[PDB]
RNA sequence: ACAUACGACCAUACCUAGUGGAAAACUCGGGAUCCCGUCCGCUCUCCCAUAGAUAAGCCACUAAGGGCGGGGUUAGUACUCAGGUCGGUGACGACUGGGGAAUCCCCCGUGUUGUAUGU
RNA sequence: AGGUGUCCUAAGGGGGGCUCAUGGAGAACAGAAAUCUCCAGUAGAACAAAAGGGUAAAAGUCCCCUUGAUUUUGAUUUUCAGUGUGAAUACAAACCAUGAAAGUGUGGCCUAUCGAUCCUUUAGUCCCUCGAAAUUUGAGGCUAGAGGUGCCAGAAAAGUUACCACAGGGAUAACUGGCUUGUGGCGGCCAAGCGUUCAUAGCGACGUCGCUUUUUGAUCCUUCGAUGUCGGCUCUUCCUAUCAUACCGAAGCAGAAUUCGGUAAGCGUUGGAUUGUUCACCCACUAAUAGGGAACGUGAGCUGGGUUUAGACCGUCGUGAGACAG
RNA sequence: AGACUAAUCGAACCAUCUAGUAGCUGGUUACCGCCGAAGUUUCCCUCAGGAUAGCAGUGUCGACCUUCAGUUUUAUGAGGUAAAGCGAAUGAUUAGGGACUCGGGGGCGUUUAGCCUUCAUCCAUUCUCAAACUUUAAAUAUGUAAGAAGCCCUUGUUACUUAACUGAACGUGGGCAUUCGAAUGUAUCGACACUAGUGGGCCAUUUUUGGUAAGCAGAACUGGCGAUGCGGGAUGAACCG
RNA sequence: AGGUUUUGCGCGAGUGUUUGGGUGUAAAACCCGCACGCGUAAUGAAAGUGAACGUAGGUGAGAGCUUCGGCGCAUCAUCGA
């Protein structure tokens, strides 16, 4: 048996059905800054700057920006500890991450909520709550007569 | 069963000095009473440092005291729970009031000759029972030959254990590219 | 004689005994591996910023 | 493996510091000297009784060697060595394919 | 016990058999309870159950120690900043799930109940629906609390 | 067999060193003998100094 | 709204067949000295914008069109996580607390849009 | 199921023009296949080599120019101890290639294609040392490669022992036992067909379900500070899958002699030639000469014919010492 | 005859080197208290042994910092297993139909596109499949985030970048909270030092691979026994409690 | 005997009397000093060279003090000299 660099990447590194050929150029048109959070997804058509198969499907933080690639910090679990790994990835294997979009939209929503609450004199709720049990309510059967169901007898269908 | 990860976990800090010094025992009793009967965190810190081993009480030099006496600390009383040593490199000793566990002969002589004052910790407890207007100083804990050896390993630039220094002692194969690899 | 070849049976429990240590993050990361041109410029940018900050206290008054 | 008789590449010569033309030859190990310190020590150790005092390699496994190109600069005669990969048959200045 | 249910029981503070806790029903807590279903019996307590649990087996966590609730001074000292100054206040907060339910429930040391006075069902490690005692028995936990308390 | 971070041991005890151990329990007795010899030679050199210039 | 140039998504845009196309644009078009390139001015390159034509490209519409896309149905089915001193000789199955697909088949649709200059 | 120890001055680098496998129509020789033309043609071709990814105005193919397969030292990734080695990724110093550019290029589109210390040999400079002081030879250092360890983190290495020895191992074989039952043995269900006629008196294909541990395998759980290892003799008891004997039922049962089956282990199951035998086969008697277990029953019961240490011979094998389930 | 050489012979006896070496066998001496394993990683002429990491103890120290988590929720990525499919590619495979004009062969009334036939091709259908097939595609499990090292405004530094103060990075100054921006817990957070034993494991659910099978051999996750008593399963290392 | 880490002591930029000498109630105790060892400076194979721009630097933390404005130990991360 073998332990080469791209062992077991038959499907992960492959391009999807009817997804071959030309690479969209918005990938190259994107810009990245140090501290940005990016998702790593290996493009099989770009053999330069390929990250190892472990980092495929991982999310990290950009720590270095270069001509055609970014340095990403990932944390890899080995034995009983976490190791900080730094990988140089070409842009084609890097996608900006929505892993923080909810928080980044909540921070500004909370800012406007705070200023509006201060203006209006009544505090509002800034922190999200988990789904709560449903409240009491009344269901009218007017024009919604219940339909009585019974278990069906067994019969063969072949 | 109760399903606990930890049971009978002992505190990891010293509760008393391992020393058998009778005067240190008296000092510990005094500062136990002070730390119990006062609100000052200074007394508790001093009491805890009175338990510490010698490597946990590195010496403080007159030059180290002079560094911290600057920028509005000239009239504060310097408190060092350790030995205060002299420094040849400091030619002019500033006027200072220092309370320390002990002083070297040269340090005490130079402090007194510069118009300063030397105190013991019980004298400090008498004059400043709450540690008001005090500057509490610690010596360099890691400035020690043994610490230079700690954590030796590849790409860690620590000091190896060698019987001698020279070209024939740990300098080939594992330390340069001309001998296979470097570290 | 033959024996067992390999096993990961107890490794997860051994790893979790004292926790999986994740190195704590710091405010200022190491600039190791950063673009050397950027590092060379950043050195002098920091030099100038510190100089300007000192002149601000000494009379520049930005 | 066919390599040309000449190639122009970076020259480390103090006057060049520049891509210059170099003549290419195959490096050949020089004849072993009898007055190298290792040879002297080996002869001294082998003298007397005791038999063979050092190991003698037998378990040869390689069928090839790494070919080294000796490059001589055309302007200052500065020499440079370029190792190549293992190959069974090597020639320099051979006829090009069509 | 598998490690995930073990961790969830530790977070629910059910570290010992016949331990009992009050939980405010949300999605986050309901999912954890669903995971640890093979180890717990839970349900909907009534006022009698809450009152008797607090009065008989009421202990507060004071400075990391399990202190019996024999006086209103303890409750005022440890929960007075939340408007809870008496055992009836504590009972009201728990029963009505007030704004300080988290603080009240965490102040309450996990209840240490006895085995039920009438015993369990013939096989107690099935779901209540199957005829056992595990899972959600809804209002029927009041009889279990009356036997176990 | 090294097992930890140790200074490499080089204790030269691979010969039969116990056969040539030199203790010095006779240090005070030898000092006494030396003092006696000095006193005797000083007495012999009665008015002269005990040494040469 | 239509056309052109540069695009974005990359078939709702592809493929086949038929019908029609204001204005301008685009196109086919004409010539081979120069620049340039071919076996051949086919392509590429240059010069003309006169003439001819929307025949083709292009655009639009059509087709119980193939494909594609969306939805339903398949189906709470297949499967699967956890549980029992459950059933069954077994193969395997049912139940409890949860999650939950994919064909065939049926229905609908056949591009959206940015910048700039124009009609 | 396979692959590697190679191979390439291009099969490396840059740029440009083109579009492949195949199919349908056509054109003298010419046809199934030679060349020419058109139309379809998502890659069904090609890309050194295994397989898997990847690639269409290319990563294929042809053409033009070249040597980024260059110099310097770091950082990072995989195998990982986050050590080597092999590989690999992004950027800096330089000065080069190519395209009008933008840009690309630090060997092979990606995943394999390889090697420490010591020694040796090269390449590198107003470089260092030969320690009383100089010059010239010589030698030794510093930096970078090469000569190789394929048991590939890298000893310098032929047999035999039946004359054998020691420390151990039931971590590990040969004999009992244990699990299993392929195989061996013994049954059942089905019933094409045989049986003159008739599937089922009696046989019985293809298939299929089992049982047994009197075969042999498979495993290595017990025993290697030892459980005496074949057979025979002697002796007791047990099993039934019954050879004979008792009583019954069926026939392709007239009688006779047989055959099949049921209840049945109460009672018996022999004397000899050859062979150590087991097993077997003959001679003969008999109602019959059935099959098995009991640590493959039974060695402080025997015996020692077999296996069989040391002596010895032969054949084959070996240079030989010696080997042989001969 | 490897026979005999003082009961000693495939190299006698005596003394010494010598307490020769042994990764191997055996043994290793009072009590109580607290904590408490491993049979796994990498390298080794390594496979009955070592080193290395892990698991463990002890000693501390640090603000024990308001953080930490074998957990849930919410938001957002990755995957190619179970299932499904083959009138979808590749490959395997059962059956008939419709025509072609011929496409091969063979004929009947010969350049007669004459009229037949037997296969082949094509076509729209059909039965059944894949560890090294796939258009689809779960469950379980997995990466990241949920603030103060944040957010908003203004303008300072640079030798980098841009046509340019225009960006990049790091900041100065000012402001936020009538609420530090899910849940639950916190019955413990972090750093350091030195070192023990271990490096033969075995059993079980689910998923399995080889095998006819095995109380067989080999793996993934988790829990156990080893190291553990007690009630139950009569009897038992692992089962139930 | 040598090494290492951690305890407790003495002194501390020094430290160590006991090779030796003096002395003695005589293997004790007491006293003395030149040298020497280790430390105070590293780096390079070597020739050799050899450690302050700053109040011994800037940023973020940081116990404890604070005149309540900040001063900031140890230590950690970081950019510099
Ligand atoms: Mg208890
Ligand atoms: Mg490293
Ligand atoms: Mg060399
Ligand atoms: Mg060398
Ligand atoms: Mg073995
Ligand atoms: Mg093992
Ligand atoms: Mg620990
Ligand atoms: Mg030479
Ligand atoms: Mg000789
Ligand atoms: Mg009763
Ligand atoms: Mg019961
Ligand atoms: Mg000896
Ligand atoms: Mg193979
Ligand atoms: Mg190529
Ligand atoms: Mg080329
Ligand atoms: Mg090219
Ligand atoms: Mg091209
Ligand atoms: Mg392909
Ligand atoms: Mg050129
Ligand atoms: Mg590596
Ligand atoms: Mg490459
Ligand atoms: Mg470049
Ligand atoms: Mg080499
Ligand atoms: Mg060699
Ligand atoms: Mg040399
Ligand atoms: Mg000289
Ligand atoms: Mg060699
Ligand atoms: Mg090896
Ligand atoms: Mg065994
Ligand atoms: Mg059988
Ligand atoms: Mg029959
Ligand atoms: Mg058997
Ligand atoms: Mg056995
Ligand atoms: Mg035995
Ligand atoms: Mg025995
Ligand atoms: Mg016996
Ligand atoms: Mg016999
Ligand atoms: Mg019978
Ligand atoms: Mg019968
Ligand atoms: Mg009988
Ligand atoms: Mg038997
Ligand atoms: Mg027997
Ligand atoms: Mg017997
Ligand atoms: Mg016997
Ligand atoms: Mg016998
Ligand atoms: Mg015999
Ligand atoms: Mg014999
Ligand atoms: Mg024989
Ligand atoms: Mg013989
Ligand atoms: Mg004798
Ligand atoms: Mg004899
Ligand atoms: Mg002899
Ligand atoms: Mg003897
Ligand atoms: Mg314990
Ligand atoms: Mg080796
Ligand atoms: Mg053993
Ligand atoms: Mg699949
Ligand atoms: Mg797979
Ligand atoms: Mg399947
Ligand atoms: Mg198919
Ligand atoms: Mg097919
Ligand atoms: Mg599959
Ligand atoms: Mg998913
Ligand atoms: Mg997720
Ligand atoms: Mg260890
Ligand atoms: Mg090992
Ligand atoms: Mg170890
Ligand atoms: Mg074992
Ligand atoms: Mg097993
Ligand atoms: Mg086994
Ligand atoms: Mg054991
Ligand atoms: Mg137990
Ligand atoms: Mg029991
Ligand atoms: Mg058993
Ligand atoms: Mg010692
Ligand atoms: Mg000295
Ligand atoms: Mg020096
Ligand atoms: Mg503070």
């Amino acid at each position: 048996h073998a332990a080469g660099l791209r062992s077991g990447t038959r499907y992960a590194f492959s391009r999807g059905f009817r997804k071959h050929g030309q690479i969209p150029l918005s990938t190259y048109l994107r810009t990245y800054r140090v501290g940005d959070i990016v998702d790593i997804k290996v493009n099989g058509a770009v053999q330069k700057g390929m990250p190892h198969k472990f980092y495929h499907g991982k999310t990290g933080v950009v720590y270095n920006v270069t001509k055609s690639a970014v340095g990403v910090i990932v944390y890899k679990r080995v034995k009983h500890r976490y190791i900080e790994k730094r990988i140089n990835v070409r842009i084609e294997h890097v996608k900006p991450s929505r892993s923080r979009e909810d928080f980044l939209r909540r921070v500004k929503e909370n800012a406007e909520l705070k200023k509006k609450a201060k203006a209006e004199g009544v505090p509002v709720q800034l922190k999200r709550q988990p789904a709560m049990p449903r409240e009491a309510h009344t269901v009218s059967i007017a024009d919604n007569k219940p339909v009585t169901l019974a278990p069906v007898a067994y019969e063969t269908t072949i | 069963g109760i399903d606990l990860r930890w049971k009978h976990v002992r505190s990891s800090h010293r509760k008393a000095p391992k020393s058998d010094n009778v005067y240190l025992k008296l000092l510990v009793k005094l500062y136990r009473f002070l730390a119990r009967r006062t609100e000052a965190p200074f007394n508790k810190v001093v009491l805890r440092r009175l338990f510490m081993s010698r490597i946990n009480r590195p010496p403080v030099s007159l030059s180290r005291i002079a560094r911290n006496l600057k920028n509005g600390n000239e009239k504060k009383t310097v408190v060092v729970v350790a030995t205060v040593t002299d420094d040849n490199r400091l030619l002019q000793v500033p006027k200072m009031e220092v309370a320390a566990l002990r002083f070297t002969a040269k340090a005490r002589a130079r402090i007194e000759a510069a118009g300063g004052r030397t105190l013991t910790l019980d004298q400090l407890a008498l004059e400043k029972p709450t540690g008001a207007n005090t500057l509490l100083l610690r010596g360099p804990k890691n400035a020690r030959e043994a610490v230079k050896h700690f954590g030796f390993g590849p790409h860690k630039h620590k000091k190896p254990y060698v019987r001698s220094k020279g070209r024939k002692f740990e300098r080939a194969r594992g330390r340069r590219r001309s001998r296979g690899f470097k570290v | 004689a033959k024996s067992k070849n390999s096993s990961q049976h107890n490794q997860s429990r051994k790893a979790h005994r004292n926790g999986i240590k994740k190195p704590k993050t710091q405010r200022y990361p190491s600039l190791k591996g950063t673009d050397p041109k950027f590092r060379r410029n950043h050195r002098h940018a920091l030099h100038g910023t510190a100089k300007a900050l000192k002149e601000f206290k000494e009379g520049k008054r930005e | 493996v066919n390599v040309p008789k000449t190639r122009k590449t970076f020259c480390k010569g103090k006057d060049c510091q520049k891509h210059t033309l170099h003549k290419v030859t195959q490096y050949k190990a020089g004849k072993a000297s009898a007055f190298a310190q290792g040879k002297r020590r080996y002869d001294r150790k082998q003298s007397g009784y005791g038999g063979q005092t050092k190991p003698v390699f037998h378990k040869k496994a390689k069928t090839t060697k790494k070919i080294v190109l000796r490059l001589e600069c055309s302007v200052c005669k500065t020499k440079k060595q370029l190792p190549l990969k293992r190959c069974k048959h090597f020639e320099l200045g051979g006829d090009k394919k069509t | 016990i598998p490690p995930k249910p073990r961790k969830i029981l530790q977070l629910l503070r059910l570290r010992q058999i016949n331990n009992g806790v009050f939980v405010k029903v949300t999605k986050a807590t309901a999912e954890m309870i669903k995971i640890v279903e093979p180890w717990v019996a839970y349900g909907y307590p009534n006022l009698k159950s809450v009152r008797e649990l607090i009065y008989k087996r009421g202990y507060g966590k004071v400075n990391g120690q399990r202190i019996p609730l024999t006086d209103n001074a303890i409750i005022e000292e440890n929960l007075g900043k939340y408007g809870i100054i008496c055992i009836e206040d504590l009972i009201h907060e728990i029963f009505t799930v007030g704004p300080n339910f988290k603080q009240a429930a965490n102040f309450l040391w996990p209840f240490k109940l006895s085995n039920p006075n009438g015993g369990f069902r013939p096989r107690k490690f099935k779901h209540f629906i199957e005829g056992g005692d595990l899972g959600n028995r809804e209002e029927h936990i009041n009889a279990l609390i009356r036997a176990m308390n | 067999a090294i097992k930890h971070n140790q200074q490499i041991p080089n204790n030269h005890f691979r010969k039969h060193w116990q056969r040539r151990v030199r203790c010095h329990f006779d240090q005070p007795g030898k000092k006494v003998t030396r003092r006696l010899a000095r006193r005797a030679k000083a007495a012999a050199l009665a008015p002269r100094p005990v040494d040469k210039l």
